[PDB]
């Protein structure tokens, strides 16, 4: 080969987009669920 | 007064369950099961911050439920071991009037309605501050005097 | 009173229709027709949500309809078959005070106003909670105790 090795860091742009879409999709669901729990805990903490 | 619907919940009795409104209420810190099988078989929902476990009262024994109110005017209230003075938003009894094993005891107003449930208390000279479960409109809250011990 | 009409089944009385305000109210669970032909021929609107069949009273020849109120203070009310106690959000009578076939009977306050229509009830042991039709300042609401059966 006239070139060097690929490595794990080098992925196609289309594939990278799909990875970010799926990762973001799950990460967003977690972020929302996390916010809901934080709000409930803050309210539950405030009340006594 | 004569609405003695406290239910013991252990071979060595450690506090009582009470029927208030539509719910069976007992302290969460007391060990043992309710002597009455109709209640013992019930699932209870436990909350560690309110030291309280509750379940729905079975229809066939719901007529024995006590009446309750959220109203807590300054003045005197009664309970199994004497009178309770409500002052400064706190319930207070004569020292020694209560003891360990009295958790779960209801406090009644002058109309026979339950206002609070006793969890424990703190010794302040001749008077004891009570740690109680009380209600506001559609919410349960807890009052804990500093240094209060569980009963 | 005397605003109560029998609902005739093929071979028995299965309940009553009451004249309240400008409407004649009948429980939907009651089968049969009103004994008075003038009401029997009257069209009714049925609602399974409230278990009611209501129709406009021919007031031009029906001026004996009962007065009614939305006010429901705690206290005692008169429901023909005895006294009924109102506490919290529920009406309560002795278990032997009512039975199947008594539905459609109104509950009156101490001023002679109709407060609620009895649909049925649940046997809670010493007392039975009633399943009733009530109204607030705007609309009709339905209160049903757990395990309540149609009467």
């Amino acid at each position: 080969a006239s070139h060097t090795t690929l490595g794990v860091q080098d992925i196609s742009v289309t594939a990278m987009s799909w990875v970010q879409k799926i990762t973001g999709g799950v990460g967003l669901v977690v972020a929302v669920a996390a916010l809901i729990l934080i709000v409930v805990l803050c309210v539950s903490f405030s009340r006594h | 007064n004569d609405c003695i619907f406290e239910v013991k919940h252990e071979g060595k009795v450690t506090g009582y369950a009470c029927l208030v409104g539509d719910k069976v209420m007992k302290p969460a810190h007391v060990k043992g099961t309710i002597d009455n099988a109709d209640l013992a078989k019930l699932a209870f929902k436990r909350s560690s911050k309110y030291d309280l476990e509750c379940a729905q009262i079975p229809v066939h024994m719901k007529s024995d439920a006590s009446k309750f109110t959220h109203e807590k005017p300054e003045g005197y209230y009664n309970w199994h071991h004497g009178a309770v003075q409500y002052s400064g938003g706190r319930f207070t009894i004569p020292t020694g009037a209560g003891k360990p094993g009295d958790s779960g005891r209801p406090i009644f107003d002058n109309k026979g309605r339950v206002v609070a449930i006793v969890l424990g208390g703190a010794n302040e000279g001749a008077r004891t501050a009570l740690s109680v479960v009380t209600w506001n409109k559609d919410i349960v809250t807890k009052i804990t005097p500093e240094g209060a011990e569980e009963w």
